[PDB]
Order: C-alpha cells, then structure tokens, then sequence
C-alpha cells in the first residue's frame, strides 16, 4: 500500500531531501537537553 | 542526535534520625516488623499509633506521654516518627529539657513560650493593597502647618488611580524615600510601604545610578487578596509584647533595640485567646493544636516539673511528649529526693508512660542495614554480620557510627563497598564508651 | 553558517510521553515519504 501511495504521488508531487541541493550548508546539531525539575515543580507535579 | 543532562548542587545532609519517615503502622494501627524506617519497638509504635490519633482528634488538651527506656532504645526517634506521621501542617515543637535555664526569662515561663508555640493556627487574612509607579505625590496642609491627607497618583499596566491617603502613609513614604517614578507597594491594613526602585521605563534615564529597576506592576492599583497565614499562639503572644507593627517612631525603634525575651503576662495570653476565638467564630481561622516534645525531660528543674502540673491541666495546652533515658536518679534542684526517670512521682501520674526497650542482635543488624542504605553506602554481608557482633559487644550507636568512617576507609583503600577488613580496622582506631573506660580505669594514676 | 538546535525536557514528568509519541509518529512519518 506504500508503493500504491508512491505510484499515485510520483506524477504530481516533487521530492528532495536537502543534501540533493545543499552541498555546502550545515546539517543541524540537535540536542535533547534534559532538565532536573525543582522542589516547587515536584511538589505541584506530585499533588497533580 | 546529542543528549545532555544537568545537576549542579549538593543533597540534603544525612542526620542521626533522617531514616525515620513515619511509625510504620498498618491500617489497624498494629506495628509492621520493619516499615517507614523503623524496626522493632512494636509496643511503643502501637502506642504512638494511638497518640497520632490523639493529636489528630484535636479534642484533648495537655494530655502527655513519657517515652522511657535505656540509651539508644529509640525514644527521640519515636517522637521524630510522630513528627513525620502528623505531616507538615500540625506543629511539632522540639525542645530539650535543659533549654529552660534562660538568662532573660524565668524557667517557669520558657515552658509557656514552648507550649504556646505548639498550638498552631491557620488564618485566611484578607490583605488590601495599593501598588504602582508613583506618578504624582502631594501632601494637603492644615493649621497647627500639619498634613491632613496625602494624594498619591499610582500607575500600573491595567490603568491609573489618584488616592487620598492618611498622613501616616505620607510619613511612611518619606521614611522610605519614595519619589515620582518609584514602583511602590502599600498594604492598607498594616499601613506598611515597600519601595521596589524606579519603574523600568526610567532604566535608560542615567548612564550611572544606584537603583535596581522593576517592571511596571500589573492588575488594578487597588486590590485585595487572601494570605493563608500559618501562625502559632506564641507568635501572637510575643508580637504584641514588643510590637514591631504600625509605623510610628516607637515601633520603628523597637525593631532596632536588642530583642530581649520578656515574661509575657497571663492577661495578654487571655486577651489573645479571646481574639483567636473571635477569628474561629468568624470562620477566618482553623486551630491546629500540635505537639510539644520535651526531650531529655529528666533535667527540667523541680520548679519546672511543678509548673507542668498547672500547664498540663490547662484547657488550652498542646499534647506533650517527654523522653527519659534515666533510672532512679536524684531529682534536680532537690538534692535529697530520688524517683523513677528523674521525674517527680507527682508529675508521673499525669503521663501515659511508653516503655521502650533494648534490641535483639537481629534488630541491631536490621537497623544497621537500614542506616547504611541511608548514609548512602554499600556493605558486604560478612562486614554487616561483624557490625551485628560489635552491636552485641558494645551499643547500637557505636555500631551505627562506624559505618561512614568505614566507607571513607573503603574508598581510600579503593573498594566500592565496606569489606570486613575495613570494619575490623575502624574498630581498632575508634574506641567506644565501654572499651575506653577499661584503659581509662587501668591508667587512672595519670588522668 | 553552522546550525544548532536544542529541546528542553523534564525526565519522568509528561514531556517524555510527548517525545515518545513524537518519536513513534516521526518513524511512521518517515516511511510515507522515503
Ligand atoms: N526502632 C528503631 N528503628 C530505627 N532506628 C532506630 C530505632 N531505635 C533507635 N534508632 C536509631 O538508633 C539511634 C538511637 O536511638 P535514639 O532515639 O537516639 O535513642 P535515645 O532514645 O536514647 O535517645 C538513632 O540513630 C535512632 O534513629
């Protein structure tokens, strides 16, 4: 069914992925930054 | 792609009762074998199970218990268990019996300050307040000129108002050096003014100025709010005897002079009781009568033991917990008289005694385990079994006290956990009260 | 230029459900394109 969606879409949707154009612009560095929630946060979160 | 995690500060410090989190009772009020940090003491914990329902019932006044039993049997740990079992809102007032020997107030009255601190009170205080940037400020004159009113123009994000206020507020604004552009807060009940510095609108107006600047206040200039105050009857009693409220030259200066205690008159506690009864009648107040814990009670003076007869028979008094580690002592201040727990037989009727008792080796091992995992340390079973043996040789406190010193020795020696080779060294470095008394009796010619 | 992106999340709260649904959706959302 994915191949049916692709064969429907191919004649009327264009596609890229940036690396097919952007030979000289950066990829994102992406940071999942965790945080320790505070005392007032733990007190209200636990009460909820 | 990347992950990051952060923390930047120390923990709470560990302390001698910090493993105790409650009495470890079941729904029937029976004691679990090991729960909430405590183990053993099932009779004393079941008894304290009645007492935590005694406190929470509120009906009773001046009921008292005496925890009695040898050194290290957990008496002050059980009063700490009660303090945790009641939670934060019911006041628990810790006291040590030797705190009555003040140099500012009579021994017979330090007790009343402690009693009155143990009756808590929750008040829905409505405070009504003015706040804003001061956009205009003018006093209005009258013949002996005197000031009759002040006009203050105040501004907030929600608008502006221009208020007639009392000359005591003007005297407060002058005291606080308030000027146009200052953000201020005034509460009309206290007549009390707080300056917060010039509004952020003025933060560009000089290249170099002493001021902190604040964002313009929000909501209307005049507004009222509840503060749900927690307060105690002592905190009402003292606050009237050396008054720091109001705004006059006298109250402004009672706030500077040395804060000496004073023998609060029985009449003031009378007029305070009338005022808090009116706040309870008005539904503004809830009383929360709590606990006074006189630890080491065996050394109150006989003056104090005889005062406790009047205090424990008061219709107002909190519930009281005493503790004693003592046998048939002489009663302090008498020189002649000896009695159980060091407490007069006259007072020893007025208390439900909770007998607290010595430990089996199994309970010592189990406390030492629960204690080791509270001090944050890993200990091998052969080393913990060896501390159980040191418990049978000496005392529970010495056996507990070796744990952290053994963990320092272990991490110096490069191990992750206490091995028996560490405890067997710490036992040689640090004597206990029994083993030191042997060398100190043998060498008694030279001390 | 170089680009850096940060997400701020609280462990064990509710935002990890949002991140888990976001990961589950992002995996479904890849295969329908490439
Ligand atoms: N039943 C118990 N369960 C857990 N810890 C206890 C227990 N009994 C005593 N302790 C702990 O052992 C030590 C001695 O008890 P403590 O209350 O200080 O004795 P005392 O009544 O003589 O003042 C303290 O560290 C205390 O927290």
């Amino acid at each position: 069914q994915l191949s049916r969606l692709h064969m429907i879409l191919k004649p009327f949707m264009l596609r890229r992925i940036k690396k097919d154009v952007e030979n000289e612009l950066s990829d994102k560095i992406e940071i999942l930054m965790y945080c320790q929630l505070t005392s007032r946060q733990k007190l209200l979160y636990q009460a909820l | 792609k990347i992950e990051e995690v952060k923390s930047t500060t120390k923990t709470q410090r560990i302390a001698s009762h910090s493993h105790v989190k409650g009495l470890g009772l079941d729904e029937s009020g029976l004691a679990k074998q090991a729960a909430s940090g405590l183990v053993g003491q099932e009779n004393a914990r079941e008894a304290c199970g009645v007492i935590v329902e005694l406190i929470k019932s509120k009906k009773m006044a001046g009921r008292a218990v005496l925890l009695a039993g040898p050194p290290g049997t957990g008496k002050t740990a059980l009063a700490l268990a009660i303090a945790q079992e009641l939670g934060s809102k019911v006041p628990f007032c810790p006291m040590v019996g030797s705190e009555v020997y003040s140099t500012e107030i009579k021994k017979t009255e330090v007790l009343m300050e402690n009693f009155r601190r143990a009756i808590g009170l929750r008040i829905k205080e409505t405070k009504e307040v003015y706040e804003g940037e001061v956009t205009e400020l003018t006093p209005c004159e009258t013949e002996n000129k005197t000031i009759s009113h002040v006009i203050i123009g105040l501004k907030t994000a929600k608008g502006t108002k221009q208020l007639k206020l009392d000359p005591s507020i003007f005297e407060s604004l002058q005291k606080e050096r308030v000027e146009a552009g200052d953000v201020i807060y005034i509460e009309a009940n206290s007549g009390a003014v707080k300056r917060q510095g010039r509004c952020d609108t003025y933060a560009t107006e000089f290249d170099l100025e002493a001021e902190e600047y604040v964002p313009l206040p929000k909501g209307d200039v005049h507004k009222k709010k509840e503060i749900i105050q927690d307060v105690t009857l002592h905190d009402l009693d003292v606050a009237n005897a050396r008054p720091q409220g109001g705004q006059d030259i006298l109250s402004m200066m009672g706030q500077l002079m040395k804060p000496k205690k004073t023998e609060i008159t029985d009449k003031l506690r009378g007029e305070i009781n009338k005022v808090v009864n009116k706040y309870i009648d008005q539904g503004i107040a809830e009383l929360v009568p709590g606990v006074l814990f006189v630890d080491e009670v065996h050394m109150l003076d006989i003056e104090c033991f005889t005062y406790l007869h009047r205090a424990l028979e008061s219709s107002i008094a909190p519930i009281v917990i005493f503790a004693s580690n003592r046998g048939n002592c002489v009663i302090r201040g008498t020189e002649d008289i000896t009695s159980p727990h060091g407490i007069p037989l006259d007072l020893l009727d007025r208390v439900m005694i909770i007998r607290t008792m010595l430990y089996t080796p199994q309970e010592m091992k189990q406390i030492i385990k629960i204690r080791a995992q509270t001090e944050g340390i890993n200990i091998s079973e052969e080393a913990l079994n060896h501390l159980g043996e040191i418990g049978t040789k000496t005392t529970l406190r010495y056996s507990v006290q070796l744990l952290t010193p053994a963990n320092l020795l272990a991490k110096i020696n490069g191990k992750d956990s206490i091995e028996k080779e560490h405890v067997e060294e710490i036992s040689e470095l640090f004597y206990d009260a029994k083993s030191s008394a042997k060398i100190l009796a043998d060498q008694q010619d030279k001390y | 230029k170089q680009v850096t992106v940060y997400r701020l999340i609280c462990k064990g709260t509710i935002e990890e459900r949002i991140l888990q649904r976001a990961k589950e959706k992002s995996e479904i959302q890849r295969m329908v394109i490439s």
